[PDB]
RNA sequence: UCUGGUUGAUCCUGCCAGUAGUCAUAUGCUUGUCUCAAAGAUUAAGCCAUGCAUGUCUAAGUAUAAGCAAUUUAUACAGUGAAACUGCGAAUGGCUCAUUAAAUCAGUUAUCGUUUAUUUGAUAGUCAUGGUAUAACUGUGGUAAUUCUAGAGCUAAUACAUGCUAUCUCGACCCUUUGGAAGAGAUGUAUUUAUUAGAUAAAAAAUCAAUGUCUUCGGACUCUUUGAUGAUUCAUAAUAACUUUUCGAAUCGCAUGGCCUUGUGCUGGCGAUGGUUCAUUCAAAUUUCUGCCCUAUCAACUUUCGAUGGUAGGAUAGUGGCCUACCAUGGUUUCAACGGGUAACGGGGAAUAAGGGUUCGAUUCCGGAGAGGGAGCCUGAGAAACGGCUACCACAUCCAAGGAAGGCAGCAGGCGCGCAAAUUACCCAAUCCUAAUUCAGGGAGGUAGUGACAAUAAAUAACGAUACAGGGCCCA
RNA sequence: CGGUAAUUCCAGCUCCAAUAGCGUAUAUUGUUGUUGCAGUUAAAAAGCUCGUAGUUGAACUUUGGGCCCGGUUGGCCGGUCGGAUUUCCAACGGGGCCUUUCCUUCUGGCUAACCUUGAGUCCUUGUGGCUCUUGGCGAACCAGGACUUUUACUUUGAAAAAAUUAGAGUGUUCAAAGCAGGCGUAUUGCUCGAAUAUAUUAGCAUGGAAUAAUAGAAUAGGACGU
C-alpha cells in the first residue's frame, strides 16, 4: 500500500508530495476517462476516415 | 517511550518471583539501587508474598515509616528497595536475620541467620583499579565500593565483609576444588565445587563444577560464585544444600 | 533542523531508503562554529544529559606549545595561512582543527633569551635550533598547527611547526604561491 | 489489559452426527443412569478419549523409562483414587480397558441410586436436587460427582435435609399448620 | 477421505448422485439459573457537543493572608495554613497500527566508539555570615471576549548574583625510652593543549654526556616500585601553561550536653538538603551474525544532486559521507540486484492433519511507530512531546467584526444512511504509579451496568395407590 | 349452511432431531505431488547437432591382530526381618597398552603415575590386599612463547521472558477454573508446595571421525639437523 487511495487527501496532501518524490525518485530508473479516451481514438478513427 | 517507564506489568515480571496472575495487572517495579533488574526482590514483596506479615502497600508503608527493618545496618524506606541474593535482613522486634539466598528451586529463599552472622556478609569482587591519586580499589557483586584491598586479590574473588565497619574481614581466591554457588543459569542454586575452567581469550569463559554426588556439569563465569573451601562454608547453608534430586 | 541519520541514504544495493519514522531528538545537527579571528565571542551550549559546550565565534589570541621545549605560551594569531582542506578557509581566516596558521614570536623568543642568556637571529648544545626556526624568529611570526576544536572546546590550543611537517608544509606553501 | 483467565469447553461433538448404534447406546445409558444429555454423553467420552489416548501414547513409549513409569503411576494412582481402576487391573492395558460405564457408575446419582438411598435414579437425581445427601460433611446437589472411595463409604443424609436431619419442609409444617387450625376450629 | 447408481454376474476408465467442516460473516427464534469472561474493524489513521483524564509538602525551602485558633513560655518567629515564589514530575500510563518488505522484529553480538537526572557505595584542610530583587499582596486601568493583561507601590528564599574564613616527609642532636628534636623539602581540584612515565626474554664489559648514597674522594654501585586486559596512547603518575574559570556548604529541622580563663567565650548529638569525582543501578544511543510474501509479459542497477573507497575538517554524547572539501571509481546482481504489488505493524502464539505441512495472528506480553497531516523548535537527564510551542494546508468555532482560540488512533459520549448494539455510573477500598512526600492524586486501575464473544455446573417434578379393558409389541 | 358467548368439539392429531440453546444465508471437503502426480491414446516431451551457469558425478590411501582392565544386563543365584550385593558364564557397548601407529615443542612448574624402591604385612596353600619415600612420568594442564588443514555431517551442554502447550499435586461442593494449602496444645501453632517437559534456523562450547570434499614435496623455491 505504497501508493494508496487514502479517504482524506486533503488531510495527507503534503504526504502525498513526498510520495510524489518517493515515485519520481524510484522509478527515474524506469525513466531517465475511459469513455473520453474511447471518444479520443474514435475520433481519430473518423479524422481519419475522412482524410481517407 | 520517550524515556524511562515506571510501569511494571503482572507478567512482565521475572518468573521466580512467583507471583500469580490475578492479584494484579500490575507487579511493583523496583527502584535503582546495588543488584540489577531481574536477580532482586522487592521487600514488599519479600514481606507480603513471603513473610506474609503485611499484607497492603499501606501496612508496609507504615512499617517502613516505624523504620524497623535494616538492610546491612542501614534501613531503607524505599518499598520497592531492590534486594538481591545474598542479603543480610534485620528484623528488631521480631529479633530475626536472614540471608537472601537462592533457592534450589532456582528461586531465592530466606534464611533464618543469627547476629554473628549477619555481622558480616559475602561479596564476589568484580572489579579491581586504581583510582584517582592512584589509589587501588575494588567493586564487589552487590557494588560494594572499597578502597585500599590486599593485593593478592584478583577480579571475580569472594570476599567475607564485616558490615558492621564495612571492612575487609577476609578474602577467598579463584583455585580449582573450591566450593562454588551459581547464581544464574538453569543450574542456579546448585552448590557444587569447581572441577575446572575452560577459558577463552575474550569469549565466555565456561567453568566445569562438581557436585557432593559427584555430579557435573558447565555454566559460565558471572554464574560462578566461590563460597568457601570443601567443606569449609562461610555461611550457614539451608536444607538441601543446593541439591538436585528428582 | 540538521541531522545524521543514515536512512535517508542509498542502500550499499544502490537502493532508495523510505522513510522509517520521524527524525528523532537525539540525532541532529547542530551549526559549525566558523570560528574566526577578532574579539573574544564565545558561546556554550547545554548538549546532551547538560553538558557545556563552548563554541567560538571571534577569537584573538590562543594558547602554543613548544614540544621540544615542552612549554606553553598564550601568543596572538596573525591569520591562516594554509590548511588541508580548503583555501576558501584559508582566504577567510577560519579557526578549526589541523590549520597551519603564523602567530607572534615575541614571547617564546624572551622566554628562550631569559632561559639561555643568548638571542634569536644575528648551554649552547641545547640551544642550537632549527635554521628555518631562527629564521621565523627573525621574522617575527611563527608557523603553528592549530590541533584544537574552537568549535566543540571553544579552545584555541595548538603547537609550533617542527622539522618535518615543516619541511613538508612549506613544501606545500612554496607549490601553492 | 489482564491476564487471560484460561477455560475450555469441556466436550466434543461425535464424527458421524446421526448412527443408530449410537444413538440406542445413548438411549440405553442415558435411561440407564437417568441422564439428560448428549452434551453430558460428550463430556464423558471426551474424557476417555483423552486418557485412553495418553495411554497408548505411554504404551508407544519404551519400559522402564522414567518418563513412562512416573506418568503411567500418576494416572494409574488417579484412577484408582476416585476409584475407577481397581488394584488388581493396575495395568496399562486394563487402563485401555476402562469404560465409560464405569465412569458412569462412579458418577454419584448412579452411587446413591446403588446405596438404595432413593427408588429410582431419577429419584435420586430428584433428591440430589433437593439437596438432602451430604458427601463426607459436604452437601452436594451435582449429581455428577465422581466420588472416591472413602467418599461413597461416606454417603449419607444431610444434616439439615428434613430425612436425615432438621425440621420438615415447609409443605408438612403449612399441612400440620391448616390441620391444627381445622381441629382447633 | 469417501458412499450409491450400467451387467445374468465381475473389473477397471468413466459420468452422475450423495458427503464434510471452518472462536469465518451475517441473520432469525428463544432464553430462568451459578460461576467466569469479552465488548475492533467503510482498505473512513473520516469527523466530533459536552464533561473528565497531572500536579505534589514534611519537624525540616521561601508565611505579618489586615486567614483561623486563642493562648500561655515565647516583643522576630514558632500551631494551622489560602495564595504565591522555590523543588520535582508532568518524556510513564492509556489508544491505534496509518506508515514501513532485511526496514522492524527475533535470536546472537559488541561498543577498547557514547551519555546517564535519579538509586546505591565510596569520594574534597590546600564571616559573629554582602547585595539585587520580584511574585503573592495593596492601589489605578484597558476589552466583546480567553487560564489576556498594562502602569505603579511593597517582600522573601537552599531564588538570583556575590563572597573570605596546618599537614606530612626526611631528619643533625640528645637517650635510650612512653622517645622528642634544631634544620631541609613539599603541599586542591575542574577544562583545554604539548611532552614524559606507566617495565618485565636469558649473561657480563667498553664508551662518552649527566654526576646520586656512602665518599674508606680511589670509586663500588651493594636492595632497586609498577596494575590489568586476548590486546591498548588503558587505569594511574609527572611536566609546562590554558580558561568570558567549575567545585571545595553564607542552607535547614529536632533537641540540647561538656567545659572552663564566668565570656552571654570555647566544644558537643541526632537528621535534612546540597555538592566534585568514581563506581553502581536504571537506562538510552550506536553495532555483528542469521532469518522476510509475490513479482523475469520486471536485467541490469546506484553515482550532477554521495552512489563506492581515501585524506582533512566539521558536527555529535560519541564512531561514521553524517556532512563538507580535496581525492581515487567504485558498489550490487540470474545464488535474482533493482523496482513494483502487498484491505504487510514484527514475534511469542492460534487453528488444522497422523505426519509432512497449511493458514492466520489489530487484539491482555514484548519490540518499534503515531497521535488531521507537511515543516521546525523551547524547557528538561529524558520530547522532535502533540491532554508543549512556531509556521503551512485542511477544515472548523466565538463575537460588539476588531480579534480570539483548534487537535478523543485517552475515559464515558456523538456524527459520518433515511435503518440505529457498553455506562456522558461509583470508587481510588485493592495492584501499582507520581510527587515536598505514609496522608495528595490517579477514566491507570477496580466496582457494578449493559445483544445467548467464548466457557462451567444444572430445572421445568418425585412417588404410590386405585379404577377402567384385552389388548399390546416385533420383524417381512 | 346456520351461528361469534356461538362452539368444548384430528379434547387442542401422529412421529423424528437437538435443547437453554437452536435454525438459516454466503464462503472453504493423494486435485500441486520433498514425503506423494502425469506426459501410447480424454490435457501435457525439445526438427536436428553443439553449448555458459547450475545440478549430479569410477575406484583407492591405518587396516588388522593380541593383551589387560572394568562396567551393563540374562539367569544359577536371596545374605534380609520389601533388595543389599559376592562367584559364574552368554551378549552389549567402554577404557588403557602392544602390535612400524605425533602422541606440537621446549621454557619451568603441579610432576599425572608407577618403567620407580625402602621396609612390613590383615586373611581361604595367594600376582586373591595396601600405609608412608631417598635417581625418577612431559605432557597433569598451569603461564610463556611459537605453529598446527578447513569444513560439512552428527552426539552432548549452556541458551532460547512469561503467558500459552503437555504435565505433577491439590474434593474451587463437582467442573471450567485456580495455585493453593494441609496439619497443633482451635487457651495465642506446625508443615508442604506453588513441580517437569518442549521450544527446530543461526551463534558458542563439546565428543565423534563413517560419509563428502579440501590442500600438500616436480623448474623442489621442499622436509627434518650436530
Amino acid at each position: 500500500g505504497t501508493y494508496r487511495k487514502r479517504f482524506n487527501e486533503k488531510a495527507r496532501s503534503g504526504h502525498m508530495a513526498k510520495l510524489k518524490e518517493l515515485k519520481r525518485i524510484r522509478n527515474k530508473q524506469f525513466t531517465r476517462s475511459k469513455v473520453s479516451r474511447l471518444k479520443k481514438k474514435r475520433l481519430d478513427k473518423f479524422i481519419e476516415h475522412q482524410l481517407k | 517511550a520517550r524515556g524511562p517507564k515506571k510501569h511494571l506489568k503482572r507478567l512482565a515480571a521475572p518468573h521466580h518471583w512467583l507471583l500469580d496472575k490475578l492479584s494484579g495487572c500490575y507487579a511493583p517495579r523496583p527502584s535503582a539501587g546495588p543488584h540489577k533488574l531481574r536477580e532482586s526482590l522487592p521487600l514488599i514483596v519479600f514481606l507480603r508474598n513471603r513473610l506474609k506479615y503485611a499484607l497492603n502497600g499501606r501496612e508496609v508503608k507504615a512499617i517502613l515509616m516505624q523504620r524497623h527493618v535494616k538492610v546491612d545496618g542501614k534501613v531503607r524506606t524505599d518499598t520497592t528497595y531492590p534486594a538481591g541474593f545474598m542479603d543480610v535482613i534485620t528484623l528488631d522486634a521480631t529479633n530475626e536475620n536472614f540471608r537472601l539466598v537462592y533457592d534450589v528451586k532456582g528461586r531465592f529463599a530466606v534464611h533464618r541467620i543469627t547476629d554473628e552472622e549477619a555481622s558480616y556478609k559475602l561479596g564476589k569482587v568484580k572489579k579491581v583499579q586504581l583510582g584517582k591519586k592512584g589509589v587501588p580499589y575494588v567493586v564487589t557483586h552487590d557494588g560494594r565500593t572499597i578502597r585500599y584491598p590486599d593485593p593478592n586479590i584478583k577480579v571475580n574473588d569472594t570476599v567475607k565483609i564485616d558490615l558492621a565497619s564495612g571492612k575487609i574481614t577476609d578474602f577467598i581466591k579463584f583455585d580449582a576444588g573450591k566450593l562454588v554457588y551459581v547464581t544464574g543459569g538453569r543450574n542456579l542454586g546448585r552448590i557444587g565445587t569447581i572441577v575446572h575452567k575452560e577459558r577463552h581469550d575474550g569469549g565466555f569463559d565456561l567453568v566445569h563444577i562438581k557436585d557432593s554426588l559427584d555430579n557435573t556439569f558447565v555454566t559460565r563465569l558471572n554464574n560462578v560464585f566461590v563460597i568457601g573451601e570443601q567443606g569449609k562454608p562461610y555461611i550457614s547453608l539451608p536444607k538441601g544444600k543446593g541439591i538436585k534430586l528428582s | 533542523g540538521i541531522s545524521r541519520d543514515s536512512r535517508h541514504k542509498r542502500s550499499a544495493t544502490g537502493a532508495k531508503r523510505a522513510q522509517f519514522r520521524k527524525k528523532r531528538k537525539f540525532e541532529l545537527g547542530r551549526q559549525p562554529a566558523n570560528t574566526k579571528i577578532g574579539a573574544k565571542r564565545i558561546h556554550s551550549v547545554r548538549t546532551r544529559g547538560g553538558n557545556k559546550k563552548y563554541r567560538a565565534l571571534r577569537i584573538e589570541t590562543g594558547n602554543f606549545s613548544w614540544a621540544s621545549e615542552g612549554i606553553s605560551k598564550k601568543t596572538r594569531i596573525a591569520g591562516v595561512v594554509y590548511h588541508p582542506s580548503n583555501n576558501e578557509l584559508v582566504r577567510t581566516n577560519t579557526l578549526t582543527k589541523a590549520a597551519i596558521v603564523q602567530i607572534d614570536a615575541t614571547p617564546f623568543r624572551q622566554w628562550f633569551e631569559a632561559h639561555y642568556g643568548q638571542t634569536l637571529g644575528k648551554r649552547a648544545a641545547s640551544a642550537k635550533i632549527e635554521s628555518s626556526v631562527e629564521s621565523q624568529f627573525s621574522a617575527g611570526r611563527l608557523y603553528a598547527c592549530i590541533s584544537s576544536r574552537p568549535g566543540q572546546s571553544g579552545r584555541c590550543d595548538g603547537y609550533i611547526l617542527e622539522g618535518e611537517e615543516l619541511a613538508f608544509y612549506l613544501r606545500r606553501l612554496t607549490a601553492k604561491k | 489489559p489482564r491476564a487471560p483467565r484460561t477455560y475450555s469447553k469441556t466436550y466434543s461433538t461425535p464424527k458421524r452426527p446421526y448412527e443408530s448404534s449410537r444413538l440406542d447406546a445413548e438411549l440405553k445409558l442415558a435411561g440407564e443412569f437417568g441422564l439428560k444429555n448428549k452434551k453430558e454423553i460428550y463430556r464423558i467420552s471426551f474424557q476417555l478419549s483423552k486418557i485412553r489416548r495418553a495411554a497408548r501414547d505411554l504404551l508407544t513409549r519404551d519400559e522402564k523409562d522414567p518418563k513412562r513409569l512416573f506418568e503411567g503411576n500418576a494416572l494409574i494412582r488417579r484412577l484408582v483414587r476416585v476409584g475407577v481402576l481397581s488394584e488388581d487391573k493396575k495395568k496399562l492395558d486394563y487402563v485401555l480397558a476402562l469404560k465409560v460405564e464405569d465412569f458412569l457408575e462412579r458418577r454419584l446419582q448412579t452411587q446413591v441410586y446403588k446405596l438404595g438411598l432413593a427408588k429410582s435414579v431419577h429419584h435420586a437425581r430428584v433428591l440430589i436436587t433437593q439437596r438432602h445427601i451430604a458427601v463426607g460433611k459436604q452437601i452436594v446437589n451435582i449429581p455428577s460427582f465422581m466420588v472416591r472411595l472413602d467418599s461413597e463409604k461416606h454417603i449419607d443424609f444431610a444434616p439439615t435435609s428434613p430425612f436425615g436431619g432438621a425440621r420438615p419442609g415447609r409443605v408438612a409444617r403449612r399441612n400440620a399448620a391448616r390441620k391444627a387450625e381445622a381441629s382447633g376450629e
